[PDB]
């Protein structure tokens, strides 16, 4: 049978991080999978448009940062930006 | 014994705003969907998930439209919703 | 060759940096994709998932339940201004509606 | 083949109750049936176009999801 | 002396301003308002003339469409006057202040 | 700088006349000023974000056009 | 070699097929682009342009004017049902509005 | 200087085909250029989505035809399809 990739194990890992004794059903996992795919596509499309506007041919972390700033509303965006930066720096150190 | 008009209506409002189920019978809706799709292609098949998704979308759309209709009716200092409220809500939303 | 360690472990994440990089490369977004873009995207996605899951778990706990169902996700999203703005044009299956009644209709 | 009457008056009344409506006029039901038929026609036409492009004969759930997302009515839970 | 009944000059103005295509807001006050608004986001910002012109065109189109919806809301409640509750209802139904 | 008062009452009356409004209550001018301020704040914030991404100090017409387009308000005539 | 013949003339169009092909190839839409996709796209764009310009020129002529200004484009688009539905969320600069007064307001 | 391509000469050619005695101003030409670019972007994006859904690496005339049928409203779409089809025939014969 052909393998069907999904964001299920990662969503479950995050859920165990946040609520260690709370489970999740199958419909809720489908909804979370759709949410992750939707947000990924939105941010990636905005970043691609930003790259095309400035006559660049590379999607960098600055394009992703500006796409997150444009798309996510208010305080959310700020926190998201922080998290993103917090990752890249760490990734560079190792 | 008999409740005053508008009491059972409020009880039903409170009851159906707590549940999550579908408020339209499944077989009539499936028949309606098949009849509508007959006019585009002949001898079409439907996954069960397709009909369920159509039902969820339609019910959400109708509930939101009725919320806007209730707002329009209250604007005119009324309690009942009339077709003119539906038409105004749809026209402002951009659908007509 | 050293023992292979995932990129998401170096960044300290749970979401997959490698899969996100492959999806960015294969998705026809731009000709080239930088090394730090997948890490940023994975971090942002993990943040959003953690936020919405925390709110949904709180909503489930307030209902004296143990398992998250779509009703709890809808209650989490609709009760939060930023998340409601992010998901304004989104329908959640078997979510229901937020309980409210106009003050005009209540008996006086 | 008059299955638009399968959406009965009690069903429309329940849908109005979920929307917070207390009193309903008598002519609301025909208007609601027309509105629902218009919405269904648009969505199903788009879904059938998506199905025909794939050279298939069954209308899958993903076709419906894409058809809804085209109109700006993203739906979570069915498909990916 | 001569005098027109209330509503005659209003209808004349409605007919006159629905036939023209000009901009109905003075340009210098709008430019000053745009600069003051943009002052919060970044300091020492320069604007092309086309940027301000585009902002003015978009703002005027938005306001005219909103006033059309507001007029519909006012007529719904059996009125001729335009009240703030009509603006609020139109913006709620449109999905803006909802 | 209180430049929101630069959008005068006769200007709002003209914008209402183009929209087909016959009679106008005296309380809609402050409401219209608030609505216009909110709209302008959103669009200008997006335009300045687009400008800052390009490492520029001048807000071009293309930035405004993109900021409007990403809000579903496409504007034809400025490139 | 033989003399060059543009693909637009070969397909009988006025819009450029080579430029449309280049924009499709460099626009990050798909890994490959077929040979007949630019021809189809150019034909569709030419059809839509001809429709809009027909209606706009008629509007200009009814106004006793020779040149087409944005007001005529707005009149052409807004008075046509299909074109109005296509450009439903689009603002045309210096276009104005459509003359329309509610019947209740009239004396 | 630099080169700035636009759909101006082609729009003028179509206008001369339709109204040989009628001209066009500069603002109207800017509006027409924006309109052509917007419609091109819409159709091409929808075609790219269609190709991605079916796991195809190529944009063909079938994708363009389906995108036209999905986007253009009413009888407009039908007429457009005819025009497009005719082109792809006349191009293939010659």
């Amino acid at each position: 049978k052909t393998r069907k990739e999904s964001y299920a194990i990662y969503v479950y890992k995050v859920l165990k991080q946040v609520h260690p004794d709370t489970g999740i059903s199958s419909k809720a996992m489908s909804i979370m999978n759709s949410f992750v795919n939707d947000v990924f596509e939105r941010i990636a499309g905005e970043a691609s448009r930003l790259a095309h506007y400035n006559k660049r041919s590379t999607i960098t972390s600055r394009e992703i940062q500006t796409a997150v700033r444009l798309l996510l509303p208010g305080e959310l965006a700020k926190h998201a930006v922080s998290e993103g930066t917090k990752a890249v720096t760490k990734y560079t150190s190792a | 014994h008999r409740y005053r008009p508008g009491t059972v209506a409020l009880r039903e409002i409170r009851r159906y705003q707590k549940s999550t189920e579908l408020l339209i019978r499944k077989l009539p809706f499936q028949r309606l969907v098949r009849e509508i799709a007959q006019d585009f292609k002949t001898d079409l098949r439907f996954q069960s998930s397709a009909v369920m998704a159509l039902q969820e979308a339609s019910e959400a759309y109708l509930v939101a439209l009725f919320e806007d209709t209730n707002l329009c009716a209250i604007h005119a200092k009324r309690v009942t919703i009339m077709p003119k409220d539906i038409q105004l809500a749809r026209r402002i939303r951009g659908e007509r | 060759r050293a023992k292979a360690k995932t990129r998401s472990s170096r960044a300290g994440l749970q979401f997959p940096v490698g899969r996100v990089h492959r999806l960015l490369r294969k998705g026809n977004y731009a000709e080239r994709v930088g090394a730090g873009a997948p890490v940023y995207l994975a971090a942002v996605l993990e943040y959003l998932t953690a936020e919405i899951l925390e709110l949904a778990g709180n909503a489930a706990r307030d209902n004296k339940k143990t398992r998250i169902i779509p009703r709890h996700l809808q209650l989490a999203v609709r009760n939060d201004e930023e998340l409601n703005k992010l998901l304004g044009r989104v329908t959640i299956a078997q979510g229901g509606v937020l309980p409210n009644i106009q003050s005009v209709l209540l008996p006086k | 083949r008059d299955n638009i009457q399968g959406i009965t008056k009690p069903a429309i009344r329940r849908l109005a109750r979920r929307g917070g409506v207390k009193r309903i006029s008598g002519l609301i039901y025909e208007e609601t049936r027309g509105v629902l038929k218009v919405f269904l026609e648009n969505v199903i036409r788009d879904a059938v176009t998506y199905t025909e492009h794939a050279k298939r004969k069954t209308v899958t759930a993903m076709d419906v999801v894409y058809a809804l997302k085209r109109q700006g009515r993203t739906l979570y839970g069915f498909g990916g």
